Order: C-alpha cells, then sequence, then structure tokens
C-alpha cells in the first residue's frame, strides 16, 4: 500500500571480516526492475558502499565488495573487506524503477560492528 | 562545491521546440538522479520530469506527458530538457534539482525563464504619471517579454520607489507601473526621469515627468 | 497522486516570534519522505529539513520538523530577518513527486491605510489612441485590499489590471498598482473617473477621482 523496507537492527561480522544481512522491501505492487544501494550513515554524512540493477528472477550482480542473492521481495546482502573503521550503520535502499509508481525505500539501517 | 548552471531559456512560439541545458560540477554526476521543476510566475513549484542514473528510467508530469523529453549526457556532466509542442501554459522558471541520496532535492540550479508566446519583441511605450508629499510615475507600456528594469533619476533617486510587477495584457504584451513619492516643494525644482532598460529588445528609454 | 495541503496560507508575524507551518498529506506519507524547502524571491528554493525531522547542511538549529503519517509541523522558534519567505513542503518517496502549494511567512505591523492616488492618461498615450488610467495604494498593511472602478458612478468589471509589491524592505508595508485600460473613444464617452478603495486602515472606503 505504501513502501517499506525491513533489515537487521545489528549484526557482527565475521572474523573474516564478512558481514551479511537480509534487507527486504513491500510495495503496493510487483516491481520488475530494483536497484539496490547500500548506503553508509555516519553522522549525516553518508556515502556509497556498493549498488545493484535487478531484474526480479534474473539474479542480483553487482562486484569487488559485495555480492547480493535475490529471492521474491528478499535481497541477502555479503559485504566483504570490513576492517576496523568500517563500523557503522548501513542503509538499505530499494528504488523501484518500473513499471510505475517509481518508489524511493530507506531502511533503518544495520549497525554493523567489526571486530 | 555542487553547482548546477541552466541555459536555453527564453522566448518560443506555441507549438514549436525548446531545449534546456543543466551543467553540473562539484560532484560525480552518474552517482545521481536529477530532476526539472517548474514555477509559474506567482505560482508554486511544480515537479516536472525525473531521470535515473544512467538515464534507462524517466518519468513525467501529467501535464507534460507526451510533449517533453528528460536526457543526460554522463561523459558531458550535462541534464537536458526537450520541451516539444509548447503551450502558453508551459510559461515558467524551469529549475533542474539533484536528488540527494536520501530522496530530497538537496541542490537546485538558478532557473531560467521560459516565455512561451507568439507575441513580437518590442520594446516599450513609456508614459509620464504626472504629478498634480507627491507621488510621479513612469508607465511602461506594450512590451514583450519580460523584463524590464526601471530605475529614476539614474540611480541618483532609490528612496520612495515602487516598481511593481507587470500585468500580462490581452494583447500578449507587457505593462508596469513605476512610481515615486518625493516631496511637493521639489517639483519644479528637481527633475524626474525614469530610465527603462529593455534587455530583451536591446532598448533603453529615459522619460521624463514634468507637472 | 499524493496532495500536500499547507497551512496557514500566510503566518504574519513578528521578528523574534515562534513559527509553527502545517503539512497535511492525502495518504500516508512515510517520514523518510518528507521534505521542507525555503524560497525568497528572485532566488531557486533551498532545501530546509529532509526525512521529517534532519536539517540539510549548513541550516540553523532554529529550524526543526516533526510529524508522521499525514501530519507534518515546521517550527521556526525564534523568526530571524532573514526567515521571512515562502516554505513549501514535498514528498519525495513515489511518483510523481509532489509539493504543497506554499505558506508565506510575513512581518507583521501596525496597520497602516493606503495613501491614494489616481493619474489620468497622459495627453501622449491619448494621442497614440488608447487610455490607461491608474490607482495607486501607496504604502498599506495589511495586504487585503479593494480597489472598485467608476466611471459616471457605473462599477466596472473586467477592463481592469492589478499588480502588488513585494513587503517592503524598510516599514514592512505594501503598494498596489491598478490600470483600468479603455479605447480613446470609450475614455472620451465618460466624465467622472473615480478609484474606491477599501482597506483596514480606513473607516470608510476613500474615492479619489477626477473629470476629464
Amino acid at each position: 500500500k505504501a513502501m517499506h523496507v525491513a533489515q537487521p537492527a545489528v549484526v557482527l561480522a565475521s572474523s573474516r571480516g564478512i558481514a551479511s544481512f537480509v534487507c527486504e522491501y513491500a510495495s503496493p505492487g510487483k516491481a520488475t526492475e530494483v536497484r539496490v544501494t547500500v548506503l553508509r550513515q555516519a553522522d549525516s554524512q553518508v556515502t556509497e558502499v556498493c549498488a545493484a540493477t535487478y531484474m526480479m528472477g534474473n539474479e542480483l550482480t553487482f562486484d569487488s565488495i559485495c555480492t547480493g542473492t535475490s529471492s521474491g521481495n528478499q535481497v541477502n546482502l555479503t559485504i566483504q573487506g570490513l576492517r576496523a573503521m568500517d563500523t557503522g550503520l548501513y542503509i538499505c535502499k530499494v528504488e523501484l524503477m518500473y513499471p510505475p509508481p517509481y518508489y524511493l525505500g530507506i531502511g533503518n539501517g544495520t549497525q554493523i560492528y567489526v571486530i | 562545491q555542487v553547482q548546477l548552471v541552466e541555459s536555453g531559456g527564453g522566448v518560443v512560439q506555441p507549438g514549436r521546440s525548446l531545449r534546456l541545458s543543466c551543467a553540473a560540477s562539484g560532484f560525480t554526476f552518474s552517482s545521481y538522479t536529477m530532476h526539472w521543476v517548474r514555477q509559474a510566475p506567482g505560482k508554486g513549484l511544480e515537479w516536472v520530469t525525473f531521470i535515473s542514473y544512467d538515464g534507462n528510467n524517466k518519468y513525467y508530469a501529467d501535464s507534460v506527458k507526451g510533449r517533453f523529453t528528460i536526457s543526460r549526457d554522463n561523459s558531458k556532466n550535462t541534464l537536458y530538457l526537450q520541451m516539444n509542442s509548447l503551450r502558453a501554459e508551459d510559461t515558467a522558471i524551469y529549475y533542474c534539482a539533484r536528488t540527494g541520496w536520501l530522496g530530497p532535492f538537496d541542490y537546485w540550479g538558478q532557473g531560467t525563464l521560459v516565455t512561451v508566446s507568439s507575441a513580437s519583441t518590442k520594446g516599450p511605450s513609456v508614459f509620464p504619471l504626472a504629478p498634480s508629499t507627491a507621488a510621479l510615475g513612469c508607465l511602461v507600456k506594450d512590451y514583450f517579454p519580460e523584463p524590464v528594469t526601471v530605475s529614476w533619476n539614474s540611480g541618483a533617486l532609490t528612496s520612495g520607489v515602487h516598481t511593481f510587477p507587470a500585468v500580462l495584457q490581452s494583447s500578449g504584451l507587457y505593462s508596469l507601473s513605476s512610481v515615486v513619492t518625493v516631496p511637493s516643494s521639489s517639483l519644479g525644482t528637481q527633475t524626474y526621469i525614469c530610465n527603462v532598460n529593455h534587455k530583451p529588445s536591446n532598448t533603453k528609454v529615459d522619460k521624463r515627468v514634468e507637472p | 497522486e499524493i496532495v500536500l495541503t499547507q497551512s496557514p496560507g500566510t503566518l504574519s508575524l513578528s521578528p523574534g516570534e515562534r513559527a509553527t507551518l502545517s503539512c497535511r498529506a492525502s495518504q500516508s506519507v512515510g517520514s523518510s519522505y518528507l521534505a521542507w524547502y525555503q524560497q525568497k524571491p528572485g532566488q531557486a528554493p533551498r532545501l530546509l529539513i529532509y526525512g521529517a525531522f534532519s536539517r540539510a547542511t549548513g541550516i540553523p538549529d532554529r529550524f526543526s520538523g516533526s510529524g508522521s503519517g499525514t501530519d507534518f509541523t515546521l517550527t521556526i522558534s525564534r523568526l530571524e530577518p532573514e526567515d521571512f519567505a515562502v516554505y513549501y513542503c514535498q514528498q519525495y518517496g513515489s511518483s510523481p513527486w509532489t509539493f504543497g502549494q506554499g505558506t508565506k511567512v510575513e512581518i507583521k505591523r501596525t496597520v497602516a491605510a493606503p495613501s491614494v492616488f489616481i493619474f489620468p492618461p497622459s495627453d501622449e498615450q491619448l494621442k497614440s489612441g488608447t487610455a490607461s488610467v491608474v490607482c495607486l495604494l501607496n504604502n498599506f498593511y495589511p495586504r487585503e485590499a479593494k480597489v472598485q472602478w467608476k466611471v459616471d458612478n457605473a462599477l466596472q468589471s473586467g477592463n481592469s489590471q492589478e499588480s502588488v509589491t513585494e513587503q517592503d524592505s524598510k516599514d514592512s508595508t505594501y503598494s498596489l498598482s491598478s490600470t483600468l485600460t479603455l479605447s480613446k473613444a470609450d475614455y472620451e464617452k465618460h466624465k467622472v473617473y473615480a478609484c474606491e478603495v477599501t482597506h483596514q486602515g480606513l473607516s470608510s472606503p476613500v474615492t479619489k477621482s477626477f473629470n476629464r
């Protein structure tokens, strides 16, 4: 009925420095072109982590830093290379590009802790 | 510093076409989606059109659908609005705007005026509004297009001057008035001259106003 | 389409006072998708607030946003001189992007009656074949004013146009210019040309007039 984005409150990055989380969205209709962007929020200054465009049922391909798999309205994201400085809030942004209407969805953010 | 510089505005006859450009600097252009927004004189903001990062998705307001086309050239850091089949009611200031990564329109160009009209570019006829504390002025009538500027005594007289917004007459030409209140005592002692500059027709007119 | 309705149309407040502006949406807008913009005359809009609550970079902390669902509020805790301007809300969560119709925040000052002047057509203009009669309402407050034109004591309709200045930078008043346009032949059919002005600062409407 309106756009919603859900993502976990907190995830622990592995010792391998890889963190995974599911980002799922709800839409009034059924989009067929979706663009997913991972943003990093740090004191109102936001940077792009990765982004990918995605036809549903056609697999989600980005790289170098993010991999992703798709399943219905869910996107399983994996972020690799996390060191020490990257602990922070990672926002899932989902743009439903086609068919109209366009929808923008901004998640609440996942606090990724890296050790 | 983020910068959006527009060009291409001007006068265009109904039914014709016109292209606006917005040149972007100070950020990675291809990383942002962009819009055009317009504002008819004295009215509010109306979203016109949206274009995605690489131009693969374009959205339009209903009032311009099938007539306007948005495009972008990411190697030239430039956004375009191609307007076809233009109508009088498309007359407006047109702004380009950048979409922030969190959704709002965080930077705007300074806008360019598009006037859709079949009228001919004409300098104004300047008639005096003679005095008779006193008020006097200049009626700047039957010019096209906007804008005109009015000064008094070549800029030496600024206090108590009101230059009113022009009105668009049914003939398609604009008319404005500029008035000033001065001491009654100075009538006959000081001369009052209004200096009208109609930059679109490259016309300058000085009119002396007498009692 | 998500219609946004702002209120009030105009807020009249003194400098230093608190301003509260409302934006109501015809259907739910996620708080993450509501922005406020400021616009001064002759300038492009400027982003003030986004995500309903978050200030854009460099926006001073006297500006704050609140609300959710269909009901949003912009607060300016103390009006500074540069804050007098038009404010637009916007939803940016789905197409078409839509804006409220704007709220003008205006300087309140004491009531001031207009000084009214009437100008007959100039001789030059008459020689050119048309006649413009001008009525000037100078330096009044508040903005609401009514000009009626009378020709030989008959009320005129559809043959006049009006224009109003922005609030004066020094005394916060408005001025209004109204032009009655007649053809020369029609101008010369009548004798008394009158401008009747109604305004809150006048105990009764004032008529300025002349005879050809």
